[PDB]
């Protein structure tokens, strides 16, 4: 796949767009387009603030009016962000018929009134907290793009969003999110599964795997720290474009991460103490933070007053 | 039905404009709804 | 107890948690990052990540870090927004040799983690 | 005990004015209606003298001291 994209992409028109591309935007869609016409899926690790959202608009747009594909669209968003994604697809291409599916019963029963025609909607904008308990409408539907905003709420696959959204009968599927990591590395395997289950289909097992040997080149275990890593960065080549702000907007400010700590009054002393020299683990590393933070969060100095 | 390859291209035209003015109204709410509306009269 | 420390020294604020709704923390976000009185903007660390704009500082003090990162750099995020003016200074207090120590170790090791997995030049290029 | 003590104006007025004589605690914390347990150890003389020189608040009583 990598060697023949490559070749794919030894550049599109954003026709049918109010406003208009930054160079670099107009590269991704370029990418994500070239990997839409391939037949494959892919993720848009942009970070946040290079505007990943109006690229997914104009790549709806570019599909809608060259390649035709005026199907319905589904994109599930945070519920804090269905209003922005709205107005951003009104605000860059007004075209698509936008369905705005959300509410209490009633009204999504209203809203889905006669959404079974053909060209009733294009572009269907909903959220997890709602698509989570309402997959028995969604599922048996024939989406064309399958668009997820903010992927790390699926960031695993014991959260009851993977698999409600796992199995949705969709043509291709889109994944942004600025941070695929930092929480361990089967976070990627979740994100990738959903997106290519036929090249991932091995279990967690497989990329566990992967991971176990990758950590221990973080800590004291064995640290090849090579090979390994350039095989996973092949592995993920094709599949995820990632960018960072700080080249392209460089023009941004510098930011400085500074460390400082401190000792621990005696009155933190002596519960820490008590609370290392005592429930489980995760209790104890619980107290504990509660302490460091401040002991008053246990028992604040009692207020004296004559009998 | 399965037969608007070009009347859906030209039909957009209007949910184009509807969804502008549509727009363009929630912009102008919310920029009314920004206001301060603060009076310090001095009675 | 932030807030009571803050007061003791004289500090103005407006506080940030999730049980404030949508509409006070926009409110109160126009109104820090407009006024330039108030000094400090208390708020969580795994508040609402997205819509944040907090432009109105140039510094961040983290004081219950999180043990995963990710959460963290959303809120750094929150400040280094594009179009800030000046430098963020950030920083990352710590009781020592504490289950904090613990906490900060873990989350250098998976940014690192993270960093030598993805940051692999995944750019459009190769 | 009756006593009504005042900690100061809430913390979230501090930007209303631009600089004032109150102060500023924040918001109290837990329910507005809490009880709570204190474990007093006094000796028999403080009730002696509590009961021969009395004491209280608002009583002209107060008078006697
Ligand atoms: N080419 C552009 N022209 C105008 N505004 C842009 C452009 N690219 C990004 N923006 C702005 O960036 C903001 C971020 O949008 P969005 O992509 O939803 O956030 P995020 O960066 O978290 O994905 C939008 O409000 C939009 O106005």
């Amino acid at each position: 796949y990598s060697d023949l994209l490559s070749q794919s992409l030894n550049t599109p028109i954003p026709l049918l767009l109010r406003g208009q591309l930054r160079e670099y935007q107009h590269i991704g869609l370029d990418w994500l387009v070239t990997m839409y016409e391939k037949k494959l899926n892919g993720i848009l690790a942009d970070e946040m603030g290079l505007g990943k959202t109006i690229q997914t608009i104009s790549l709806l747009a570019h599909l809608a009016c060259e390649k035709g594909n005026w199907g319905p669209h589904l994109i599930i968003v945070p519920t804090s962000v269905m209003l922005n994604w709205e107005m951003e697809l009104k605000r860059w291409c007004p075209s698509f018929k936008i369905l705005t599916y959300y509410g209490a019963q009633k009204e999504r029963k209203l809203k889905r009134q006669g959404w079974t025609k053909p060209n009733a909607f294009h572009v269907c904008i909903t959220s997890y907290k709602l698509v989570l308990q309402d997959h028995q409408a969604f599922r048996r539907k024939n989406w064309r793009y399958l668009i997820l905003d903010e992927a790390q709420n699926i960031k695993n696959f014991k959260s009851q969003r993977w698999q409600s959204l796992l199995n949705f009968n969709s043509q291709r599927r889109l994944l942004l999110t600025g941070t695929p990591l930092q929480n361990s590395l089967m976070e990627l395997w979740s994100l990738m599964h959903f997106l290519m289950p036929h090249v991932f289909q091995s279990h967690r097992e497989f990329k566990e795997w992967f991971s176990n040997p990758l950590t221990g080149m973080i800590e004291g275990s064995q640290e090849y720290n090579e090979g390994l890593v350039k095989r996973l960065h092949k592995v993920l080549r094709p599949f995820l474009l990632r960018r960072v702000k700080v080249d392209v907007e460089k023009q941004m400010p510098k930011k400085y991460e500074h460390v400082i700590r401190c000792r621990l009054s005696k009155r933190q002393r002596c519960l820490y103490d008590d609370f290392m020299a005592q429930m489980s683990v995760i209790n104890i590393l619980m107290q504990l933070r509660k302490v460091c933070n401040h002991p008053n969060l246990f028992d604040p100095r009692p207020v004296t007053s004559p009998f | 039905p399965l037969t608007q390859e070009e009347l859906l291209r030209e039909a957009k035209i209007t949910e184009e404009l509807n969804l502008r003015s549509l727009e363009t109204y929630e912009r102008l709410e919310a920029d009314k709804k920004k206001q301060v509306h603060k009076k310090r009269k001095c009675p | 107890v932030l807030e009571q420390f803050l007061t003791y020294h004289g500090h103005l604020y407006l506080r940030l948690d999730g049980s404030t709704r949508v509409e006070q923390r926009q409110a109160l976000m126009e109104r820090f990052n407009a006024d330039k009185r108030i000094f400090c903007f208390i708020l969580s660390t795994r508040s609402g990540g997205v819509g944040v704009n907090l432009t109105g500082a140039d510094t961040v003090v983290f004081y219950d870090s999180d043990w995963n990162p990710t959460m963290d750099a959303q809120a750094q995020d929150r400040c280094h927004r594009i179009g800030q003016t000046r430098d963020v200074h950030i920083y990352r207090l710590i009781s020592e040799r504490t289950v904090e120590e613990n906490i900060l170790k873990k989350a250098n090791q998976k940014r690192m983690l993270g960093d030598m997995a993805i940051e692999g030049g995944n750019f459009t290029t190769a | 005990s009756g006593a009504v003590k005042r900690q100061g104006r809430c913390d979230t007025y501090a930007t209303e004015f631009d600089l004032e004589a109150e102060e500023y605690v924040p918001l109290p914390k837990g329910d507005v209606h809490k009880k709570k347990e204190i474990i007093q150890d006094v000796t028999l003389h403080d009730l002696d003298v509590a009961n021969a020189r009395p004491q209280g608040g608002q009583d002209i009583l107060s008078m006697m001291g």
